[PDB]
RNA sequence: AGCGUGCUACUUAUACUUCACCGUGAUUGCUGUUUUGACGCUUUCACGAGUAGGCAGGCGUGGAGGUCAGUGACGAAGCCUU
RNA sequence: UUGCUUAAUUGAACGUGGACAAUUGAAUGAAGAGCUUUUAGUGGGCCAUUUUUGGUAAGCAGAACUGGCGAUGCGGGAUGA
RNA sequence: GCCUAGACCGAGGACUGCGGUUUUUACCUAGGAUGUUGGCAUAAUGAUCUUAAGUCGCCCGUCUUGAAACACGGACCAAGGA
């Protein structure tokens, strides 16, 4: 009788998707992304700045 | 407009008869990488027998300004369409960055021609090192020795509609 | 004065090639037409008898009879809001096959042939035809090929 | 998850060492397009309206999401003046989906509000959750044209902070028509 | 505003009840609206179809169209099933023995069939000894045999009969009939 | 004082397009009006011959 | 507060989005609880401009058959009236 | 199978029997498809973009395609089919 | 991910469903508004009529491509009238 918003409504966000609780729990969306310090620009690349 | 500056890099669809076609670079002054692919096939085709359809594009990369807060003067080299006939002229700009004086030079030609961006190819755009460069006396005069100049009669911007005291033009 | 002919406006519809005049090769009149083929229409100007209306010069038909010296092609033309069949009589130098067919043709047996293999060594292929999709990721190596700025270049005149 | 993850690292990865090793990397090219028609129903010319149906577009504000090949680029390109598409993020996707997203069901329109309803009606394709559906739109799967059919054409809202000053012109020029390939995100984040 | 790909608030064009106002054709309805909507078997459902048909779409069903379905290979001991009037054939020189339902018999055909041992059962007899229709065999009448039909689609070249009140050599025959007259169409 | 239109298709396309334009049906079997008579007539020979060829078969199996 | 151009915010259509109510069309279910309405009740979805014209459902007037053992000289019918 | 056709056992047309199933052989869509009867009003049109003929031109005359007005309110063009 | 400000609405009417927390044959924010407090019932509230103000609104019928027309009929009222 009356539509619910899941993106609002958090109990209809878990019935309809029941992976979004393990995503809440592993903050998923604020996962960082481990990698070196590298720049791979140094060489011929650099000819962005002049052509 | 709000423009960048853009990196475009292009070919032609590779064929079995040409399978390493040459790479084309150029420079647009965009306000958005839609436009700033689109301006890239507008002036191949007015170069080369390319199409978007049997071309590709390879690259698009925004250029940041190299020295942002350093005030330079740059010459831009144009080809502009009047109502009558196509003119080529050379400007010169006082400005910190690249793209900011191109958005000077926009907002100048309509002024001053009533050029649309439609009508306007950049031919050329270069820092002016030296001084001996500066051809334009509108800008050569800001490169004089120990440039002073007073701002006479400012305006204060009032928020309230009355005032209760004379108004006053100092500073 | 109107003038609504039979031949009325076919002056370049019928006239012959350049350089294609005269007799007719005789490869026209050695081709077999079936009951069921599909044939284009295309009418030959030297040839006077058994000649199409000008509506049909450039129509795709199915063949229906066959003749001493023509063939009976079936022609659908939109009347008002409806098709009505046709049913033209042609002299086999006005009508041609349809290439049309054998293109299809082919796939047919093409697509038997590809299919029994597929079950001959256990496995299942698709064989329906696909739009050509937009293309994959790629690397583009530049050794020789350092790109090339290109400007734009000032206006000039070239009388 | 884990896949959209890794093909966008996989993707950040091979550009960076395409620039390490002096070569360009050209990423491959977008095959799911939104269409989002954005013009009303008044004086349209029969071939880009007989499109515009085809398309499910028969109102204005209303979005679908279109499978690019040879074939429907050449449709998109007959309805151009009149819709405004681009190559819609997976964020985007889900907002969509989740917001507005309506099954066809008998010919009715019924909400997504349960994976029983889009089970019952995809079960056959193997799409059991509306997570399912969602990754068969945006990696666009074997069974795009059963899933995309199944939804209903979207109804959005007109934009909050409207359009530019004039609509009906190319997307290139200042209008809003055609083409703009990831600012269709913006738009329907602005519309949904 | 909305592109209508079609036109909007059309009606089926099937009827949904019958015309008549027989307040017994109305129980065979009831009857048969409840078979149809809780069997699920498709012989109910063309039954209760067959109720709403106006006169000219349910003709007479001959009994000897009955007896040419009886002689159908495996079909001598199926019960017929006419939705209307079952008439007399004084052409037949025999009839079998079978039990046909029916809405209505002639006193004709009525005496035949239990002159021969068969049996004439009403559609809700029918709803007793099969309510899934089961082993039955429904017959129709032939509608094309109407003399209305003979005129529809007059033209040209087509060889339906005129709309005409008197038959004769004087009443439409010279002119457009007649390569003696002018043409012939 | 009767100078009117002469002509015009303006709006014909519309109205043809509101019921139609439908194809015409196709059938398993065409007509043979207008086929020859030569082989229409032979073609009824060979079909009468098939029929009896047939029911000659379907007897052996039967009775 | 002109002309050329750019940007930001803001204003508002019977348009779009969400919701209510009306109607139309389709659609779900309803007899061992069908029970004195199945020409009924009920679920869901979509739709709603309109001359000429078509069709459907209704409102009203004079008279007729039936019925209300109807109203009425303790005031019928008519007429006037925030 | 034939009375047509072939020098012919060749064909032509129609078949009997057997194999090839859901990628049964492009995309997209389908308030479903097909069929019939019967009858109304109408048969003065006009305008806009684009193509175009006569004319110096015309809010002129005549065509092509589409969309409109007529038959239509509503927001904007002060006002206006 | 979190905090936070405001506006409009509350259809439905025993239960049934999908989920969540399970501490549980329990409870929940999960198939549509409840709780509490004050006032009033000589009134707070609602409707209509008359009028003011703001805004919009050309005189109907007709033939017509096109009518408010400087096109035609119409002073008004009753009854009759296709």
């Amino acid at each position: 009788v009356l539509k619910k918003n899941p993106l609002k409504n958090k109990q209809v966000l878990l019935r309809l998707n029941p992976y979004a609780k393990a995503y809440a729990a592993e903050k998923v969306g604020s996962a960082k992304v481990e990698q070196a310090k590298v720049k791979p620009s140094k060489g011929q690349f650099a000819e962005v700045l002049k052509n | 407009s709000r423009l960048n500056e853009y990196q475009v890099i292009g070919r032609n669809l590779p064929t079995e008869s040409v399978p390493e076609p040459k790479l084309f670079r150029m420079r647009i002054f965009a306000p958005n990488t839609v436009v700033a692919k689109s301006r890239y096939w507008y002036f191949l085709q007015k170069l080369h027998k390319v199409k978007k359809a049997s071309g590709e594009i390879v690259s698009v990369n925004i250029i940041s300004e190299a020295k942002p807060t350093k005030v330079k003067t740059f010459g831009i080299w144009l080809r502009y369409e009047s109502r009558s006939g196509i003119h080529n002229m050379y400007k010169e700009y006082r400005d910190v960055t690249r793209v900011g004086a191109v958005e000077t030079m926009y907002q100048d030609l309509a002024a001053r021609h009533r050029a649309r961006f439609r009508s306007i190819h950049i031919l050329k755009v270069v820092e002016l090192e030296k001084t001996d460069d500066v051809k334009r006396q509108y800008v050569k005069q800001f490169l004089t020795k120990d440039l002073k100049f007073p701002l006479p009669h400012r305006v204060q911007k009032s928020k309230k509609l009355f005032q209760a005291t004379a108004p006053t033009t100092f500073y | 004065g109107k003038s609504r002919g039979y031949r009325s406006g076919t002056r370049y519809a019928f006239q012959r090639d350049f350089k294609k005049h005269g007799a007719i090769p005789l490869s026209t009149y050695l081709k077999v037409y079936k009951v069921g083929d599909i044939v284009d229409i295309k009418a030959n100007g030297s040839i006077q008898k058994g000649m199409p209306h000008k509506y049909y010069h450039g129509k795709t038909g199915i063949v229906y009879n066959v003749t001493k010296s023509s063939v009976g092609v079936i022609i659908n033309k939109v009347v008002g809001n409806r098709y009505i069949e046709k049913r033209v009589n042609l002299r086999v130098e006005h009508v041609k096959h349809s290439a049309c067919r054998q293109e299809f043709l082919n796939r047919v047996k093409s697509n038997a042939a590809k299919k029994r293999e597929a079950k001959a060594n256990g496995e299942t292929v698709y064989l329906k035809r696909q739009a050509a999709k937009p293309r994959g990721s790629r690397i583009i190596s530049t050794e020789g090929n350092i790109p090339q700025t290109l400007a734009p270049v000032a206006y000039e005149t070239f009388i | 998850q884990k896949e959209y993850t890794e093909a966008e690292r996989s993707v950040i990865k091979a550009k960076r060492d395409a620039k390490a090793s002096n070569s360009y990397y050209v990423d491959a090219q977008p095959k799911l397009v939104f269409v989002v028609r954005i013009k009303g129903i008044n004086k349209i010319p029969p071939k880009p309206r007989k499109v515009l149906q085809l398309l499910r577009l028969t109102q204005i504000n209303a979005g679908v999401f279109v499978r690019l090949t040879k074939a429907t680029s050449e449709l998109i390109k007959l309805a151009e003046p009149y819709v405004a598409y681009g190559y819609p993020s997976l964020s985007t996707i889900r907002q969509l989906v989740y917001k507005r997203g309506f099954g066809k069901v008998n010919k009715q329109r019924i909400a997504l509000s349960d994976n029983a309803i889009i089970e019952a009606n995809l079960g056959k394709f193997n799409i059991l959750s509306i997570e399912d559906l969602i990754h068969e739109i945006y990696t666009v799967g074997p069974n795009f044209k059963q899933v995309s059919n199944f939804l209903w054409p979207f109804k959005l809202s007109n934009p909050n902070g409207g359009f530019r000053a004039r609509k009906f012109q190319h997307f290139i020029q200042g209008g809003d028509t055609g083409n703009r390939e990831q600012f269709i995100n913006a738009l329907v984040k602005q519309m949904n | 505003g909305r592109d209508h790909t079609s036109k909007q608030h059309v009606r089926s064009g099937h009827r949904t009840a019958p015309k008549s106002d027989n307040v017994y054709l109305q129980l065979l309805v009831k009857l048969y609206s409840f078979l149809a909507r809780r069997t699920d078997a498709p012989f109910n459902k063309v039954i209760l179809k067959s109720l709403f048909l106006s006169k000219i779409n349910r003709p007479p069903v001959s009994v000897s169209r009955i007896s040419r379905a009886l002689k159908q290979k495996g079909a001598a001991e199926k019960t017929i099933v006419v939705v209307g009037t079952v008439t007399d054939d004084n052409r037949l020189l025999e009839f079998p023995k079978a039990t046909i339902a029916a809405l209505r018999f002639t006193a004709g055909a009525k005496d035949r069939i239990l002159k021969n041992g068969g049996e004439a059962i009403t559609l809700d007899q029918l709803a007793l000894r099969a309510p899934k229709g089961q082993n039955t065999l429904i017959v129709r009448g032939p509608r094309n045999s109407r003399e209305a039909v003979r005129h529809f689609g007059f033209g040209p070249h087509k060889g339906k009969a005129p709309r005409i009140l008197s038959k004769g050599r004087k009443f439409e025959r010279a002119r457009g009939r007649r390569r003696s007259r002018g043409f012939k169409v | 004082m009767a100078k009117s239109k002469n002509h015009t298709a303006h709006n014909q396309t519309r109205k043809a397009h509101r019921n139609g334009i439908k194809k015409p049906k196709t059938y398993k079997y065409p007509s043979l009006k207008g086929v020859d008579a030569k082989f229409k007539r032979n073609h009824r020979y060979a079909l009468h011959g098939t029929a009896k060829a047939l029911a000659k078969a379907r007897a052996e199996k039967s009775a």
